[PDB]
């Protein structure tokens, strides 16, 4: 069993949705180097089966500047998947701050 | 030129992304365990302690300040700070701030 902080990483992508930072706890939670995710869109992540939801809620991104997620699943670096949720929160636009908390084990 | 950090309600650095040694100087263990007001010009102190103090008014929304910075070298730069307050909705912890600080012109 985790407490809340060590299931939740920020993240900071450019507004092509390339990751621009990560908090180096998702290392222990997805397997990822913060170093190897920079200039990687988040699309490269997302199971296929979520692409389509993702692609409308960047769109909400884009127009409200601040979304949640709802469930979606990342990639895990040694393949499987994460159940993830995110706040979204545009900076004006010059990035986007993504808090990022982690709902399952890899699968 | 930018860098990350995560802050309690009272101001006091809690998280600080690397990049702050390129942005203000400073080993991110400079900064944690201060508070963001104790490198803020003395006309600046007091907007900065009220955007803190508002910031978890704003329902979850973008507050912005500008202020001076004090360097590693203590010279004043210009910053912009974007704040946001983060609570996880699956518990009711004390919420805390994220903000993104970048150096910027007064121009
Ligand atoms: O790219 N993002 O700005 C971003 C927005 C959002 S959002 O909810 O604001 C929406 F645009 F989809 C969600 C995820 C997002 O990126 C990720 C962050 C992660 F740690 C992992 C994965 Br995979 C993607």
């Amino acid at each position: 069993f985790k407490g809340l902080d060590s299931k939740t990483f920020l993240s900071e992508h450019s507004m092509d949705m390339k990751f621009t930072y990560c908090d180096d706890r998702i290392t222990e939670l997805i397997g990822y180097h913060p170093e190897e995710l920079l200039g990687r869109s988040a699309y490269e992540f997302y199971h296929a089966l979520d692409s389509e939801n993702m692609t409308k809620s960047h769109q909400n991104l884009c127009t409200k500047g601040q979304v949640v997620s709802g469930q979606y699943r990342m990639l895990a670096k040694h393949g499987g998947y994460v159940w993830l949720e995110t706040q979204g929160t545009v900076i004006y636009p010059q990035c986007i701050m993504c808090v990022n908390y982690v709902l399952s084990e890899i699968e | 030129t930018r860098f990350i950090s995560r802050h309690n309600i009272e101001g006091i650095f809690t998280f600080v992304d690397h990049r702050c040694v390129a942005t203000v100087g400073y080993q991110p263990q400079e900064l944690l365990g201060k508070n963001i007001v104790e490198f803020c010009h003395p006309e600046d102190q007091q907007l900065l302690r009220d955007s803190f103090q508002q910031v978890v008014k704003l329902k979850g929304q973008v507050l912005s300040v500008m202020f001076r910075f004090r360097s590693k070298n203590q010279e004043w730069l210009w910053m912009r700070t974007s704040s946001f307050t983060f609570q996880n909705p699956y518990s009711d912890e004390i919420e805390y701030i994220i903000c993104t600080n970048t150096n910027v012109k007064n121009s």
